[PDB]
């Protein structure tokens, strides 16, 4: 999941 | 060129876009992050707007020219596994580093509160730059482990192209  | 530039200390600053805030880290006099969270494009810091210096869109990491009386970090120079990762909210969070680029979180949390800590820099305990986090593995909301690009992808980036047009 990217955050960024 | 008489100028005061008075600064506080601080390698790494505070960088936001239009969508989402994070965190980059100067390494070698460069700043660096993620694509998915800075991109190609202007970012606003403390001191205003930021020029680009470098992108990639297939590495998914883009860097800003540094200005001057800024500092820098070393790279990691100890073989220790173990790294620490600073957090949008002045926390630090242990976590042990299971390949090039791959880590595991010791602690598990919610996505939530690693989400605005990408393009943060992680450090050995020695005291010296390891890469920067891109995106945590979850399953359910929870994330078990993270993973991180190490600062030898930077060289070869730079090394590879200057972005001169
Ligand atoms: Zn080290």
């Amino acid at each position: 999941e990217l955050x960024x | 060129t008489g100028r005061d530039k008075n600064q506080v200390e601080g390698e790494v600053q505070v960088v936001s876009t239009a969508t989402q805030s994070f965190l980059a880290t100067c390494v070698n006099g460069v700043c660096w992050t993620v694509y998915h969270g800075a991109g190609s494009k202007t970012l606003a810091g403390p001191k205003g707007p930021i020029t680009q210096m470098y992108t990639n869109v297939d590495q998914d990491l883009v860097g800003w020219q540094a200005p001057p009386g800024a500092r820098s970090l070393t790279p990691c120079t100890c073989g220790s596994s173990d790294l620490y990762l600073v957090t949008r909210h002045a926390d630090v969070i242990p976590v042990r580093r299971r390949g090039d680029s791959r880590g595991s979180l010791l602690s598990p949390r919610p996505v939530s509160y690693l989400k605005g800590s990408s393009g943060g820099p992680l450090l050995c305990p020695s005291g010296h730059a390891v890469g920067i986090f891109r995106a945590a593995v979850c399953t359910r909301g929870v994330a078990k482990a993270v993973d991180f690009v190490p600062v030898e992808s930077m060289e070869t980036t730079m090394r590879a192209s200057k972005k001169k047009k």
